[PDB]
């Protein structure tokens, strides 16, 4: 009847260990699931767990159901930023055929890279295309900077994306931002 | 074998018109759910159904209507559009027995509900080349792509290089932005990033392409304007490496 998930929210770096819990009021249980819903997508079986024991596991992840079946665990090994998503513990009244299964609100997880040799700055780009407009792009900036918003009805500033180049085993945020020309400069943009 | 297919993934449509959202499961799971979870919110159950000839609500207050009439579809239904409505909608069926399996992979359904549709624009693709300062420091250059001018929140970009969608030097906003915040029929607004090795970007025989997906109207809805019906479509935009 009622599931309870903790945290609510959370950030966390890559090759980090977490974990996370959650609480009920079930009447009977038999079922017990843990999804990673991720952005306009919907959920993922992760894990169902019932009266066996509080440890599955399944690659990354290790459910934990406990002992009388009031809390559980799931716990993530080195953690991986595409796995930066809201995780669901659901319960159920058993019954394959008449049980119901309570969502519990989630807790968004979100992971940032691990930023080795840093090196933030702002460039302006051109247009492919011969226009007199631009954009200015700030960079290579490590994760614990936040990217404030324009709050200037003619700015738009995006926030931070990461982008991943395998190839080199590179990782590097960035963040833009742009407008309808006159008093404009990458410098007075992305000020604080 | 098979997963479930829900159609369709994108529409915009102007209040009071019948929308019938549907799905099937070629799985014979006896079991399928409706839940609607607004933005920046949960999931909520809507309908439900045990099997064909059942339909249950679980929040009162739906205003949409289900039909079993077969195992394989569960379609949702709303007869007059509101948007009020206007939020993503996920489509469920769980497994018949024992430790009951559930997988309601559904896509989903995003929908939008439009005060009038005159409101509907594709978005303005354009792509800008690297600040070759960018690349005599870094030694990579960082393409970027803007969509802009574009209503509802129903878009999806890619990059094609020599011909090829890639994903690898990739990062997009997870959420747009509005042009007009002051209006919550603000058009929308989304930008992108593509980086790569500075030689291979002065290479002017690799292509350079951002791809734009817009979900429009249909072509039989009614567009009166004096501008080019906002059909769902694409625009894209292009460049080619350049020494300089």
């Amino acid at each position: 009847n009622q599931v309870e998930q903790s945290p609510q929210s959370l950030i966390i770096l890559e090759g980090k260990n977490c974990t996370l819990q959650c609480n009920y009021t079930v009447s009977p249980f038999s079922n017990l699931r843990w999804y990673k819903q991720d952005t306009g997508r919907g959920p993922v079986s992760l894990t169902i767990m019932t009266f066996s024991e509080n440890t599955k596991s399944n690659g990354r992840y290790t459910a934990t159901l406990d002992a009388d079946t009031k809390q559980s665990s799931l716990h993530i090994t080195a953690s991986q930023l595409s796995d930066s998503a809201s995780y669901i513990c659901v319960v159920s009244d058993r019954g394959s055929t008449l049980g119901r299964l309570y969502f519990g609100r989630g807790t968004q997880l979100t992971v940032w890279p691990d930023i080795q040799k840093p090196d933030p700055a702002v460039y302006q780009l051109r247009d492919s295309k011969s226009s007199d407009k631009s954009v200015c792009l700030f960079t290579d900036f490590d994760s614990q900077t936040n990217v404030s918003q324009s709050k200037d009805s003619d700015v738009y500033i995006t926030d931070k994306t990461v982008l991943d180049m395998r190839s080199m085993d590179f990782k590097s945020n960035s963040a833009v931002a742009w407008s309808n020309k006159s008093d404009f400069a990458c410098a007075n943009a992305f000020n604080n | 074998e098979a997963d479930i297919y829900q159609t369709p993934r994108y529409l915009v449509i102007g209040t009071g018109k019948k929308i019938t959202l549907e799905c099937s499961q070629t799985m014979g799971h006896d079991k399928m759910y409706w839940y609607q979870q607004d933005p920046g919110m949960e999931l909520h159950l809507i309908h439900y159904s045990y099997g064909v000839n059942s339909t249950e609500k679980g929040d009162l207050s739906s205003e949409s209507t289900v039909s079993r009439i077969r195992t394989e579809h569960f379609p949702l239904t709303l007869e007059s559009a509101r948007p009020s409505h206007t939020s993503q909608y996920l489509c469920a069926s769980s497994e018949n027995i024992g430790t009951a399996y559930e997988q309601y992979f559904g896509p989903g359904t995003r929908l939008t509900v439009t005060e009038d549709l005159k409101n509907v624009f594709p978005p303005e693709v354009a792509v800008f080349e690297p600040s070759e300062a960018e690349i005599s420091h870094t030694q990579k250059a960082t393409l970027v792509c803007l969509a802009t001018g574009f209503y509802p929140d129903h878009v999806e970009l890619s990059w094609w290089v020599n011909g090829k969608e890639v994903h690898s030097g990739v990062s997009t906003d997870p959420q747009p932005l509005k042009e007009q915040p002051a209006l919550n029929d603000s058009r929308y607004a989304l930008s992108s990033r593509l980086r790569v090795s500075a030689t291979f970007w002065q290479d002017p025989r690799n292509h350079f392409r951002c791809q734009v997906q817009f979900y429009g109207l249909s072509e039989n809805d009614e567009w009166t304007q004096d501008r080019a019906k906002p059909v769902t479509q694409i625009v894209s935009a292009e460049a080619w490496g350049r020494a300089d």
